């Protein structure tokens, strides 16, 4: 099963829902609708994706479900991240990458 | 009731309903005829003419629950398995502005729980995050500990003592450049 | 799926994982949790027995992030730079 | 479901709203700790005014109320789920020499705590405020933390002056800074008060230890350095021009 | 709880 | 009474309705929020956000805010033990001297 | 309002309604205070940190046309 | 910091010296 793909990338949060090879893309995020809408700015409507402009991290945190059409509440996402409008998510994964780069460019200077 | 993480958990309430949830937010919820409810781990089998059962029970299970009725709570605590208790109290540093001690009493085992003087006050902790639990309980005072946690049978092997941040784990280089420009200078 | 740790990419799983390693982790006693980009997956069966649950995600919260403004700490990464 | 958001007999309003046209629609009181009891419901509107706004108001606020409110809505028997929201607490003073701003204490373990369990603990104390109508809730990375948290819903009197603790226990990743916080719904702009030993206003206190001053004292150290390396760096700038 | 560490550094700069 | 302006990351609610919020930044007009959010963005308390601050919805305005913080120029605790240190340090790169 | 940065001990000053006498809703004067100044020795950011105003004489809790919120600490040099 | 638990050693190479 392909696995939902999430991306965040400055103030923007993007969601995607490749299960389904057509047929309808709806969004719900803790029991409301979202992203079935497009004349409000701040939030994407988009053929496969939800999309979130300036994402507030401590609000916008919930339930994520997709949605062919015409179907009832009852692959489900738990969505959580630092987005506030500038930051990202620098795990320590990276911790070398960050501190140690500085000597590496230190030593090549 | 009192039990380790990953036992069975079984509870029974008390009481031809029509309305009825178990309360941790409601997840039991029974229908009009419906004779058995599954979600999450638990079971529920029902019976109005009612069960609720986890089959690794963990720490975070542990609440208050309520039953509710309609015409026509009740506390669990549940104990961790550290695998290798340490019962072991210290002192913790007291803040400036503060003319107060506190003492701390951790790491112990279920049945090892926890003032005698005229001036110090006495009081699970499922902190999931380290993959075990651990209790804990705290005593606060005007200190060393020793004479403190002196009201509760410790066992004999108890350990006695004798984004800013992000920041400031940056600039360490810089630091250690003011340590060079402040001798390359010499 | 997914509950509360306070830092943790923990998962909250009633039936064991799922998963692709970019990065290991380490999984609880009961093997159904995990803890640590990797995709890792839940699996469930309760209430869709006969079908299955899944669950991706992006790390819950952050154990190490922090919120910041990048060119109101670019200029405090290049200080050790500019020191050298 | 949404929630939004005093004198011994002041009057308050309290709102709730839902976007899900629930028809039953009611009010909770929790006891902290112990008890949730229920306020009597509306269907709709001449009987007990519009199915979305369901608003809570007091006719008297006295200091025994001492509990946290939450408003429900629901659909009536299709399926039973009794759907809450968030909650918010009440203080009711008898106010001038027995209420203060909260003060707040959090302190750090020892050295051979975390050399010995390798998980250390973190504690935060607040000292009482006549009557017992006292919070608590810490703050980590931005969010309310409900997760291995004590909680002891009685300020601990202690001759009278009062003290609550709280535990908060846990560091491969020192990126990890601490918070404690309580929550003060203390009188209103709109009541009287005497300016001498003026008044608390409803406030929200601050107190941390992660180390607790050692690094905002070595970061002012720098500038105990910086601008000095700086200035002799720079006045070779003279033989320059 | 480095502090410690970072004094011996300094210690040990000195005599280096 | 009016005054609708109310981890280390500071917001600011304005208790107005849901339907239009709108921040004045310094007593100008600086940016417009949705009804999805009920917060604005200062930032960490720490980045000097010093200013004063007030919202309006459908009607006038509010009671103004006004606050200050700082990057930590004055942010110490100079006992004995950190006299010690930054006097040693101060000494010994004078020393130069 | 006007504030200083030097020692331990701090200084701020509030210029507002001139003429009449200075009250303060919270943190007023232990603590030294001048008619139209506030000075507060060995300030801890513990349990000091909160909403700060400043009223003139005759007036009620309600009459406020300015706000502060802070939230610092001592320097002992600066 | 930690980061110079290796580094403490250069009490090693003055005992080499
Ligand atoms: C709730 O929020 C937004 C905040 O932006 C309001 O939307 C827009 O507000 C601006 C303010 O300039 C309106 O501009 C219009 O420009 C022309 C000038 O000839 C004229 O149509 C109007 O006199 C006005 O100045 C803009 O129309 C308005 N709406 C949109 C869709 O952009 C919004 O109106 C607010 N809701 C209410 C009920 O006011
Ligand atoms: C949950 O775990 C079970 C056991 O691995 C999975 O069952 C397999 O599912 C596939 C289809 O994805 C079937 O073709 C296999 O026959 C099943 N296994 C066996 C041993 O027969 C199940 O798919 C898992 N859930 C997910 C979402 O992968
Ligand atoms: C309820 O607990 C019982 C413990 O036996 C589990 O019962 C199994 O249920 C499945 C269907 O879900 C049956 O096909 C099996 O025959 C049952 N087991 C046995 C040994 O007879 C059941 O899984 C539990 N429900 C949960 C955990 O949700
Ligand atoms: C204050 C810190 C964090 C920044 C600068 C680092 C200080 C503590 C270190 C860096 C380099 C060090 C100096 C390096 C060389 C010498 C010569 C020696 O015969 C006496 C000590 C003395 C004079 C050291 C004193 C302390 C020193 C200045
Ligand atoms: C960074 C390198 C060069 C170290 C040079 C500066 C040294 C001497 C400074 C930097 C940080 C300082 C420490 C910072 C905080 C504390 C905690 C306090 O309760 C006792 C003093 C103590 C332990 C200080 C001692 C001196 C110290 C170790
Ligand atoms: C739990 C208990 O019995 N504790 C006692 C303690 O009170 C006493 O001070 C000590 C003297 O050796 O002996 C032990
Ligand atoms: C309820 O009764 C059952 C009967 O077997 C018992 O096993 C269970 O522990 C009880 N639960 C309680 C008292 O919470
Ligand atoms: C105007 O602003 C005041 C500020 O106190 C507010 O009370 C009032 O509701 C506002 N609107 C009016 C008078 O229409």
């Amino acid at each position: 099963q392909t696995p939902y793909k999430v991306s965040i990338s400055g103030t923007t949060v993007i969601l995607t829902c490749p299960q389904y090879p057509g047929s309808e893309i709806l969004w719900q995020h803790n029991d409301k609708n979202i992203g079935g809408d497009e004349d409000d700015k701040n939030i994407g409507s988009d053929e496969d994706h939800l999309s979130l402009k300036e994402f507030s991290e401590l609000e916008q945190s919930g339930y994520y479900v997709c949605y062919p059409r015409g179907s009832k509440p009852e692959f489900y996402l738990y969505l959580r991240a630092r987005v506030c409008e500038n930051c990202m998510e620098m795990d320590v994964m990276s911790v070398a990458t960050i501190v140690i780069v500085d000597i590496c460019i230190t030593g090549g200077l | 009731l009192s039990v380790p993480e990953g036992e069975n958990l079984v509870l029974n309430c008390s009481f031809a309903i029509y309305n009825l949830q178990w309360f941790r937010t409601s997840l039991l919820l029974i229908q009009s005829s419906q004779r058995e409810q599954t979600s999450g781990r638990l079971n529920a089998s029902l019976d109005k003419s009612s069960t609720l059962y986890i089959a690794a029970s963990q720490p975070g299970d542990s609440a208050t629950y309520l039953c509710a009725v309609r015409p026509l709570g009740t506390s669990l605590i549940v104990h961790p398995y550290i695998q290798n208790p340490d019962p072991a109290v210290y002192q913790l540093r007291d803040s400036k502005s503060s003319d107060k001690s506190v003492c701390l009493f951790t790491d112990f085992d279920s049945q090892t729980n926890v003032s005698k003087d005229s001036d110090v006050y006495i009081t699970v902790l499922d902190m999931r995050s380290m993959d075990f639990k651990s209790n804990s309980a705290v005593a606060w005072s005007n200190f060393a500990c020793a004479n403190a946690f002196n009201n509760s049978i410790i066992p004999e092997d108890t350990f006695f003592p004798s984004f800013q941040n992000l920041s400031v784990i940056g600039f360490r280089i810089l630091l250690l450049k003011v340590a060079g420009f402040n001798l390359l200078m010499t | 799926p997914i509950e509360e740790l306070e830092d943790r990419v923990f998962v909250n799983c009633n039936t064991s994982i799922t998963w692709v390693e970019g990065t290991v982790g380490t999984l609880l006693s009961d093997i159904t949790r995990l803890d640590l980009r990797g995709i890792y997956r839940c699996n469930g069966t309760d209430i869709y027995k006969d079908k299955e649950s899944t669950v991706q995600v992006h790390y819950r919260m952050c154990q190490s992030c922090v919120e910041l403004d990048p060119a109101t700490v670019a200029g405090i990464i290049v200080t050790d730079v500019i020191a050298t | 479901v949404t929630q939004t958001p005093l004198k011994t007999g002041q009057s308050m309003t309290l709102q709730c709203a839902q976007d899900m046209n629930h028809e039953y629609m009611s009010w909770y009181r929790q006891d902290p700790g112990m008890g949730l009891r229920l306020i009597h419901y509306s269907v709709g509107a001449g009987i007990t005014s519009t199915t979305e706004d369901f608003p809570l108001r007091l006719l008297s606020a006295a200091p025994s109320q001492t509990s946290v409110y939450f408003c429900a809505s629901s659909y009536v028997g299709n399926t039973g789920e009794l759907f809450f929201g968030e909650g918010s607490r009440l203080t009711v003073l008898e106010d001038l020499k027995n209420v203060f701003p909260p003060e707040v204490a959090v302190f750090e373990p020892s050295e051979a705590e975390i050399s010995h369990t390798q998980k250390a603990t973190l504690v935060c104390l607040a000292t009482g405020f006549y009557p017992d109508h006292v919070e608590l809730s810490w703050w980590v990375n931005g969010k309310e933390v409900h997760s291995g948290v004590s909680t002891d819903p009685q300020p601990l009197k202690e001759q009278s002056r009062y003290c609550l603790s709280s535990r908060l226990r846990v560091w491969q990743n020192p990126r990890n800074h601490f918070r404690c916080q309580v929550q003060f719904y203390g009188l209103s702009e709109n009541d009287e008060w005497t300016q001498d030993r003026a008044k608390p206003v409803t406030q929200i206190v601050s107190a941390e230890a992660w180390v607790l001053s050692a690094t905002i004292l070595y970061e002012i150290l720098l500038g105990k350095a910086t601008l000095y390396a700086v200035l002799v760096s720079a006045l070779v700038l003279m033989a320059m021009v | 709880l480095c502090y410690l560490l970072d004094g011996i550094l300094f210690i040990y700069g000195v005599i280096l | 009474g009016n005054h609708l302006v109310k981890d280390g990351s500071v917001l600011l609610t304005c208790d107005a309705e849901a339907k239009n919020i709108t921040w004045f930044k310094d007593g100008k007009m600086i940016g417009f929020l949705t009804e999805d959010k009920k917060k604005w963005n200062l930032g960490s308390n720490a980045k000097d956000p010093r200013g004063m601050y007030q919202c309006k919805g459908s009607q006038n305005k509010s009671k103004p805010l006004q606050v200050y913080y700082r990057m930590c120029q004055n942010c110490i605790e100079l006992n004995a033990a950190t006299i010690s240190g930054f006097l040693f340090a101060e000494i010994v790169s004078i020393f130069v001297l």
